[PDB]
């Protein structure tokens, strides 16, 4: 709630710098994967997608609700609050349900490779997809039905709200970083034995992937998931609180990331745009 | 095969050589004017009426 | 010796060129001058029949045109109802690898045959319903390319070995065989009134073979590389074949050669169906890069593309009214046009 | 809905059908598909007699598991036609003896038979699983017949070690897909209880590396 | 390709005794079945049926809610539980086949059936010529009418007929219009068209005296019309 036109002036622009990249990257891909094609088929792709339109739609979004509001003046009511926040609760949180639905794809991948054709149908996928969407939604717009108001962190919305959906998102964060060290400790080991038998390529090359996933994964909400359950001193200063404001530039700049970092890499997907 | 075979071999080309061929020109014709006669039902060429055709939806 | 009658054939070969060069005096497209074209044809989509698990290698339209039968790289040789998309019966085959299936004309038997050398003839109207073998044949060296019924009693078979055959049903025993041909046969098709059948040889040759004597009567050259698909004009005096040489042709059973060539820059993928429409206008044909074409018999231009398919066209035929025309696909469906 | 008394029974005869279908295609996919390739005289039946016309089919279970390995080789027409049919096998086993060597000299057939097989087109994702058989008689042709017939040209001592690793690189340099696909060679006597155990050891691979490319994880 | 049934007997009003019926010589796991009633002298009645699969049951108005139909595939048996019967369901009980797919032949083959002696809007169709008095050598005609259009949009006219010889089971002779059942000679011949039927006989021989029925399979609940016995 409070900043500096310089402040306004420089960081005004990252809102944009970063919005106009991540638009264009994750529009880019969307296309490749969005015609039906040879990667439409498969379900684990699908994801890939799912996790790409959110943060595009969560960039349009977002972009302009923050840059009108903390920055120039603007116009708000209690009903109006829960709205127009909505959006980037709505989409932040889908974005992270879509980085943990490929954490239970891989896991499955070599938990039970022989079975892993099996058990991931098209109809399964797409199941898990919509009951995906229909639970971020839904847990999103909560606060209109109730709780206008308690809480420092933001002008109106419960303070009970900003102590449970922090959990969650430590849960589900969690969660996609135990089943990324698993994946790794199982290649090792089945590449240190085929070696050591008869028979660590695997082994090596699968951790310059994972190690670049887990270290960007913890960048973008360390900072945020601290600062947000933060206890310091008069709630944060002129300069804590406001601290907190360019601290959520990054959380855009995950967006940015997550396709170069995510789909970029596979080769079948950059190969179709290769020849397209 | 030097006598065994080929006598059957020559033996066939001799039977694919009596036989009587007419002038293209004629069994050409005799194509063309086969598809003025039964044109008039060939439900590919000229789409049939909705309601003649099994298939709409 | 070989000599002196090797010597013989060059001289007979030579006077077969010179007496199918007498004959030509114009080609098709001089005759078909000024004549209208066919114009724009545009089909669209109205089936797709969506049981199989696996590629499809076979397919035959029912006599009456609304039942189909076909079959895939799975036991399973599948009965469909092309008016509503209903499935009449399913039969587990004993082989996985199947090559060929057919339907008789009386709609009583189907047959089917594959890799293991064996054609087999299923029934399919019996009290105590449910599908049966009703016969094996057995004798091919090697593996049945295609199959067709000349009548309920009798079928005449294509193998992998140079050889042709026809069956008797009622007895396992051939009894007529066809060897005129050097390299694998690959397809066949019978004339309208079966009196006569048209072979396609890898060899880049055909025969023309009669039914009742047992002897071939004309060989017809042209192809530079092996040949897949054969079909008969409905008139029941030329045929057309398809070769991997992505050329088409249409020969004639009167004056013994070549009329035209249905060949573009743009395709240089193989050809694996050919199929003519009711009244000769129109010849279907399903290339190898996952698309099809239609082509206007009495003049070389090409009518407009039907590609709705995601991989290889394996095979396809127009009903026998003349209806629709139904493709399908190494995707398991198939599309029926309109 | 339109539908007379009669024609609802068809389709529920229909959704009947599409049951026993996915019920048996679920049944199908849990074997593994094996593809048996070798040459005359190679000893395509020592390890066909190891482990438990047409185109002959065999099933054997190890661990749990179920292999089907198809032997074709008495199909004895042109390869071109029918082995596009076989794409989706696991894994191709080629199977050379090393017995003759010497013998008009079969073993450059061998070579040029799995050096077309393994760049054909249909195969250019499968792994190929080669076995070198009956080594003990190469053990004893070794020193009273020199490896030279083969090819003056190499260099090496005539030992048996020393021999039959040059001869293993002699086969795993065919292959032009460095990066699609590996070759898993495996020298066996007569008699080895070992033998299928490299096979299950092998196809673990191939399915792991399969489904960590599914995913787009590799 | 027999059925044979059991059950039966004399049984007092108000206690439900229970029907078996054991099929030996098809495939059972892929038909439909049927049980259809004939009291003292009347004709016939349709009392239940059962898709193939026991997935889909229906019965009819006056046994809804008494009677309850189960198959047993394994075992190759078909039963029918009988609750609490009345006074007025003495009939005799047959057993009918039926296979639903494109061009195929319900009501084929029937059941013996069974005797059971209890002790003490919809589409009507009509035959009303009885006893008819016949000749060998001659043709005779025999009409139905019934009160609702048979013919479907398809162009298929739900309309089966039958023949009771004395003291046998009933059988298939037309399945619909213009079809002749297999296995039946071809003397027998029926050309209707709207809601008007009829059946012919060009010569016939004195081995066919019996009652003929007829019915619709257009809609439950399966409705036959009255009789028409040929007399010699
Ligand atoms: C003071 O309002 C803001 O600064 C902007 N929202 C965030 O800057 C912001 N909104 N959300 C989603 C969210 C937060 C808390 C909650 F309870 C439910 C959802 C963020 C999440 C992480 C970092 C920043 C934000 C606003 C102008 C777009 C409204
Ligand atoms: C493929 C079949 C045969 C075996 C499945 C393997 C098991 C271990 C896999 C398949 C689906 C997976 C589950 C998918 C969803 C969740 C919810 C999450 O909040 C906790 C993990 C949990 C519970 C996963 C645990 C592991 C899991 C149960
Ligand atoms: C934020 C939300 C999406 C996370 C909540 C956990 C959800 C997404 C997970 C946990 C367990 C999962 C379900 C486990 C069971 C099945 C069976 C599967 O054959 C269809 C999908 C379905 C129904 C899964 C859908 C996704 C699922 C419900």
């Amino acid at each position: 709630m409070v900043l500096n036109p310089s402040q306004q002036l420089a960081i005004a622009v990252l809102s944009l710098t970063l919005g106009t990249f991540t638009v264009l990257e994750n529009l880019l891909v969307l296309c490749v994967i969005l015609h039906s094609r040879s990667l439409r088929c498969r379900p684990s792709y699908h994801f890939i997608g799912s996790l790409a339109v959110a943060d595009l739609l969560g960039s349009v979004i977002f972009v302009y609700s923050f840059i009108d509001f903390h920055v120039f003046h603007r116009k708000d009511s209690r009903n109006v609050f829960l709205f127009k926040l909505g959006g980037v609760t709505a989409s932040f949180t889908a974005s992270v349900g879509s980085l943990f639905l490929t954490a239970i794809d891989r896991y499955i991948s070599i938990h039970r490779p022989l079975a892993y054709k099996r058990i991931v149908t098209r109809p399964k996928a797409v199941v898990a997809f919509c009951l995906m969407w229909t639970i971020a939604i839904v847990i999103a717009v909560l606060p209109l039905l109730g709780w206008n108001c308690c809480s420092d962190i933001f002008p109106h919305i419960d303070e009970t709200y900003l102590m449970f959906w922090i959990g969650v998102t430590s849960v589900l964060l969690l969660f996609i970083v135990y089943a990324y060290m698993y994946i790794l400790w199982k290649a090792h080991s089945h590449a240190v034995r085929m070696i050591q038998r008869g028979t660590a390529r695997m082994d090596i090359r699968l951790a310059k992937t994972l190690v670049l996933i887990l270290v960007v994964l913890i960048i973008c909400w360390g900072p945020l998931l601290a600062i947000m359950v933060y206890d310091v001193f008069g709630k944060m200063n002129k300069l804590i609180k406001t601290v907190f404001a360019f601290c959520s530039m990054l959380c855009l700049l995950n967006s940015t990331v997550n396709p170069i970092i995510y789909a970029l890499r596979s080769k079948d997907l950059r190969h179709a745009f290769r020849s397209m | 095969a030097s006598i065994a075979q080929a006598r059957k071999l020559v033996e066939q080309l001799k039977m694919e050589a009596n036989i009587d061929r007419i002038k293209v020109s004629k069994a050409a014709a005799d194509l063309m004017a086969y598809c003025e006669a039964h044109a008039k039902e060939d439900p590919l060429l000229t789409p049939v009426p909705a309601s003649e055709n099994p298939f709409r939806e | 010796e070989l000599d002196q009658l090797r010597q013989e054939a060059e001289q007979l070969k030579n006077q077969i060129r010179d007496a199918r060069k007498a004959c030509a005096d114009a080609t098709l497209s001089q005759i078909t001058n000024n004549i209208d074209p066919v114009g724009r044809i545009q089909m669209r989509t109205r089936r797709t029949l969506r049981g199989h698990l696996a590629k499809i290698y076979a397919m035959h339209w029912g006599t009456d045109s609304r039942l189909l039968v076909s079959a895939s790289q799975d036991g399973k040789l599948i009965i469909w109802d092309s008016y509503t998309t209903n499935k009449v019966h399913a039969i587990p085959l004993r082989s996985s690898w199947v090559m060929t299936c057919a339907y008789a004309p009386s709609g009583n038997y189907v047959a089917c045959g594959g890799l293991d050398n064996i054609c087999s003839i299923y029934n399919l109207k019996t009290r105590e319903g449910n599908v049966r073998v009703s016969r094996e044949l057995a004798g091919h060296t090697g593996y049945l390319s295609c199959c067709r019924f000349l009548d309920d009693n009798q079928i005449v078979t294509s193998s992998g070995d140079t050889t042709c055959a026809l069956w008797d049903i009622e007895t396992g025993q051939q009894t007529t065989t066809f060897t005129g041909h050097t390299g694998d046969v690959m397809s066949l098709s019978l004339a309208p009134d079966t009196r006569l059948f048209v072979s396609g040889a890898c060899d880049a040759s055909a025969k023309l073979w009669d039914v009742r004597e047992g002897m071939c009567r004309q060989t017809f050259t042209g192809h530079e590389s092996d040949i897949n698909a054969i079909c008969f004009f409905p008139n029941g005096n030329a045929f057309a074949t398809g070769s991997d040489d992505a050329t088409c042709r249409l020969f004639d059973l009167r004056a013994d050669q070549e009329l035209m060539t249905y060949s573009h820059d743009n395709i240089i993928c193989g050809i694996t169906s050919v199929s003519f429409s009711k009244s000769g206008r129109l010849l279907l044909a399903g290339y190898d890069d996952f698309n099809c074409n239609v082509w206007d018999a009495l003049k070389a231009d090409r009518a407009g593309v039907l590609a709705g398919h995601d991989n290889r066209v394996s095979c396809l035929g127009v009903t026998d009214d003349g209806m629709a025309v139904a493709t399908g696909s190494w995707d398991s469906f198939l599309k029926i046009w309109n | 809905c339109t539908l007379s008394a009669e024609d609802k029974a068809a389709v529920e005869r229909s959704k009947m059908i599409d049951r026993n279908l996915r019920e048996d295609g679920e049944k199908a996919a849990r074997e593994v598909k094996l593809l048996l390739l070798g040459a005359g005289e190679s000893g395509k039946s020592t390890i066909v007699k190891q482990m438990k016309t047409g185109i002959v089919e065999t099933h054997f279970t190890f661990k749990d598991l179920h292999f089907k390995m198809f032997d074709v080789g008495g199909q004895r027409s042109e390869r071109k036609k029918w082995i596009h049919c076989f794409e989706g096998v696991t894994a191709i086993i080629f199977c050379v003896a090393l017995s003759d060597y010497d013998l008009m000299n079969r073993m450059h057939e061998s070579m040029k038979l799995f050096d077309s097989i393994c760049n054909n087109k249909w195969f250019t994702d499968t792994s190929i699983i080669l076995f070198l058989n009956k080594k003990d008689l190469f053990e004893e042709k070794i020193k009273k017949s020199p490896l030279t017939i083969c090819y003056p040209e190499y260099a090496g001592s005539n030992t048996y070690e020393e021999a039959a690793a040059y001869i293993q690189c002699q086969f795993e340099d065919l292959n032009k897909r460095k990066d699609t696909k590996e070759i898993y060679t495996h020298f066996t006597c007569a008699t080895d209880t070992k033998n299928v155990q490299f096979v299950f050891d092998a196809v673990t691979d191939v399915i792991i590396k399969n489904n960590l490319k599914d995913c787009g994880l590799f | 390709v027999q059925l044979v049934e059991s059950g039966g007997g004399l049984v007092q009003p108000g206690g439900s005794r229970k029907l078996s019926c054991s099929a030996s010589g098809f495939a059972f796991s892929s038909f439909g079945m049927h049980w259809v009633r004939q009291a003292p002298e009347k004709g016939l009645e349709w009392v239940a049926y059962i898709s193939s699969g026991s997935g889909t049951i229906y019965y009819a108005d006056t046994v809804k809610g008494r009677f309850t139909i189960s198959r047993d595939d394994p075992k190759n048996t078909l039963f029918l539980q009988m609750t609490s019967l009345r006074s007025e369901d003495t009939a005799m009980y047959y057993c009918v086949r039926s296979i639903y797919y494109y061009g195929s032949s319900p009501f084929d083959f029937w059941g013996q059936g069974t005797t059971l002696t209890v002790s003490s809007s919809d589409i009507v169709m009509t035959q009303a010529t009885s006893s008819v008095p016949v000749t060998p050598g001659e043709s005779v005609s025999i009409s139905c009418r019934s009160s609702k259009s048979l013919l479907h949009s398809n162009g298929n006219t739900y309309l089966y007929w039958f023949l009771q010889r004395p003291g046998q089971s009933p059988q298939l002779l037309i399945y619909r219009m213009s079809n002749l059942a297999s296995g039946v000679p071809d003397r027998f011949s029926g050309s209707g068209s709207g809601t008007a039927f009829t059946l012919t006989i060009s010569r016939l021989e004195a081995e066919d005296v019996g009652v003929y029925y007829c019915m619709q399979h257009l809609e439950y609940p399966l409705t036959f019309g009255a009789g028409t016995k040929l007399e010699l």
